[PDB]
């Protein structure tokens, strides 16, 4: 009887079911789909900043 | 009233089982209540929550435009009022 | 509300040019 | 977007080119084969004029979630046929309403008529008599 | 209370010192607003990246939260420390020592393998520390084996 | 019998028990149905209401109109006819 | 199902693939004999394509028991679900017949009542001149 | 003809090329999307494989002329919500006898089946005792 | 309906004849003007060939006459009567299931009631042996 229960599960499913299918929480969401980072899990600076920072290099000046 | 005294109406209180009640007709009701019982345990805790949003949103919007075109036919009769008092 | 030192801003401390060395002036 | 005779959401979405409206596919294929005409304008319209819209799937998820019996917890086949009955019920208590409505307005509409009409004469009279 | 608030929120958005912050949460905790807290900390550890910050929520959730949001902090840490890396923002003792931390607090709730897990994913990615090394000696010669 | 009687009191507890599980959707609900009210009760009434105005005024605007061009219409008239005496 | 040539239930029914059409065997296969063409869109047709359809045993106990009272029941639930549709598209479209008879009746009685109370100024200052 | 599945009239008969046999349209697509195969048979069938069977005008003219004259003494909107009342009554009284043979069947067999395994487990007992 | 570029419901809908899909104005309007394309279809589409859908003030005032009741009412009759009718398509599907079903338990039950039988045989034999 329970295979049959799944199979009109199944069918009620397919024929029409199938088409309407904090921080911490947030966080916890991600590491399920986990099965740059900052800017995901946290929504508004400063690790924005200095990683920004970071990436670029100075300009290349000879020594007096 | 009248025409629920006239016409046919579907009599869903034959359902309720009683001690006196046929063999027949309690199994048709066990039957439709094996039914809810797999609709509601396996497919709409899926799916309800999602409907739910997704006709929230759809009138959300809705309401917002229905506002924006009261707006809308309020600026309108006011634009006639004027053009009526240049005349 | 936004009452308070409303023209303290976080913007004015944080230098433009740190995003972009190159942005033209 | 709500189909212009029902106000429901079309199950299958149709543009009328003549009314550049949108309708549930049935409904504006019967009355174009009752009428021949478009529903709002009373132009004239082929079935072949009508063009039929391609629902996204995203569309097809709006469909089935609203007006939905689907959207409650009491889902039951019994509560799907009372809930099919007191539609019905609605819809003949709309249809009653809306037969009561368009008498009363009927007799109000020709009372002021005469009302105009006999103002008009009276203003037609009164500048008759000051300009004998 | 309220104006309190507005004043606490309008100081932080201008990125003051650490005491400013601990204020604020020291008024979250007066108000026992503890979803105030974790909103708080949430902001701080970006404004104050220092582990004494991180390590200054994990002390908070196992105090006045559940432990379901103390292993989600100390993932955050992690995963943070992880993905950061490539600045050198930590030194290796502040690593070692939220490591340590997480690994002891799974000592604590006795789930002894996910902390040996921890230890063993955590040296993988940083060999360069001997601190952590260290630390896997102190907790295994007390919850590990003679070999 | 007794075993069906028993099997529809089970089925029943059973259906009561999923549709408290369910009640985590009710505040949904609760706000889709305080937007159907606003809809219905105010915002589409009112719009027709403004519609009709709309309607009415302009009809009125447009007899406005025809009965200014009918009054230097109807000073041409006068002066033509007697004009023509 | 009735074959396409005979207009009688086949006692043997096959399916041309050209046509998708029910015949009896023997009739299929006697024209295709004679013409070498199915008889409805004149395709070419051979008698190793005519699919023959086999009865299910339970078509073959159901057609003993299509005597049966049950089967008479002209009320089969796919049949009932589309009268009931066919006729909620007749009382929708009923319903918005009404309502536009009903708005355009409004519309006139507003721009009536315009029209006399404008004739009834005209009206009042003429008398107002003709008393002076 | 009935369908294979519902043993009523089809409204859009189809059918398989697999089993040869004829199904309803719906109930046939459901299935083969469900378990990728032709219910009799239990061979493979795609969705694409499925002959739609085309109604010829005689057989359009009979299903809408035997619903039409046999709904129009019943035709009624509250006769027709009675009726399918009755039938989804008919249907569930089946739907309960046949589960319920089935945990009767289930419920002796599993009984047999245990008998089965106790007399094989005494033999095999009884034929290591004769020969020690 | 949803516009098919931002998903969402649109402000001022339009549909493009190409790819027969509601749009918002500006959206396409913007996209012909840079691309010269229909952005679904990719086929070469003019500003002047889009058709503006107008949001009908009869769709608001039928929104109006529809009852606030059938407005709040979660369902419409052509969704009821697909859900009913999906039920029914999962019903006949699982009677269809259910009779297979019993029909090989049946013939398992005997199979095994034979293989339960043998082995009573075989056990009688052996201690008959046994004891003689």
């Amino acid at each position: 009887l329970g295979d049959v229960d799944k199979f009109y599960s199944r069918i009620r499913w397919n024929n029409q079911f199938s088409y309407m299918a904090s921080l911490l929480m947030r966080y916890d969401t991600y590491r399920k789909e986990s099965s740059a980072f900052v800017n995901k899990i946290f929504q508004p600076l400063i690790v924005n900043r200095y990683e920004k920072l970071l990436s670029q290099r100075p300009e290349w000046h000879a020594p007096w | 009233e009248e025409y629920r005294r006239k016409y046919p109406r579907i009599d869903t209180s034959r359902y309720i089982p009683n001690e006196s009640s046929e063999v027949s007709l309690l199994g048709i009701v066990d039957s439709y209540l094996k039914h809810q019982e797999i609709v509601l345990d396996t497919l709409l805790p899926q799916t309800v929550s999602n409907q739910w949003r997704i006709n929230n949103d759809y009138i959300r919007q809705t309401c917002t435009i229905v506002e924006e075109m009261n707006i809308q036919q309020r600026k309108q009769i006011n634009d006639l009022e004027i053009y009526r008092k240049r005349l | 509300t936004d009452q308070i030192a409303k023209n303290v801003k976080l913007d004015d401390f944080i230098p433009k040019r740190q995003s972009n060395f190159e942005l033209s002036v | 977007m709500l189909c212009a005779i029902s106000g429901k959401v079309p199950r299958r979405p149709v543009l009328s080119p003549k009314s550049r409206t949108i309708f549930e596919k049935s409904l504006l294929e019967q009355y174009v084969k009752d009428t021949g005409n478009d529903p709002i304008t009373n132009e004239p319209l082929s079935i072949e004029e009508i063009v039929e819209i391609v629902p996204s799937a995203q569309q097809a998820s709006l469909t089935e979630s609203t007006n939905s019996a689907t959207l409650k917890a009491n889902y039951s086949i019994p509560n799907l046929l009372t809930s099919l009955q007191n539609e019905w019920d609605a819809i003949m208590l709309e249809n009653f309403k809306l037969r009561s409505t368009l008498d009363s307005l009927t007799k109000k509409l020709s009372t002021v008529m005469y009302e105009r009409d006999a103002a008009k004469l009276v203003a037609a009279q009164l500048l008759m008599e000051k300009n004998e | 209370v309220e104006i309190v608030r507005s004043l606490y929120t309008k100081w932080c958005s201008l990125e003051p010192g650490v005491n400013a912050w601990n204020s604020f949460v020291d008024f979250e905790i007066r108000q026992k607003n503890w979803n105030g807290v974790r909103e708080i900390y949430s902001k701080y550890v970006m404004a104050h990246p220092q582990m004494q910050t991180w390590l200054k929520w994990v002390r908070f959730e196992n105090r006045h939260g559940n432990t379901e949001f103390t292993r989600s902090v100390y993932s955050l840490a992690i995963d943070t420390v992880a993905n950061l890396q490539n600045l050198q923002i930590w030194s290796d003792m502040e690593v070692a020592k939220l490591v340590n931390s997480f690994a002891h607090w799974e000592a604590a709730q006795q789930e002894y393998e996910r902390s040996s897990a921890l230890y063993q994913i955590a040296i993988e990615k940083w060999p360069s520390n001997q601190l952590l090394k260290a630390g896997l000696l102190d907790f295994e010669k007390q919850f590990g084996d003679i070999n | 019998t007794e075993v069906l009687l028993e099997s529809i009191q089970s089925k029943v507890e059973s259906i009561e028990q999923l549709q408290r599980k369910l009640q985590h959707v009710q505040p949904l609900e609760q706000q889709n149905n305080e937007m159907c009210s606003t809809l219905c009760h105010h915002s589409l009434p009112a719009l027709i209401e403004g519609q009709r105005k709309y309607y009415a005024d302009y009809y009125a605007y447009r007899q406005e109109i025809r009965s200014l061009e009918g009054r230097r219409k109807r000073l041409q008239a006068m002066l033509n006819s007697s004009s023509s005496i």
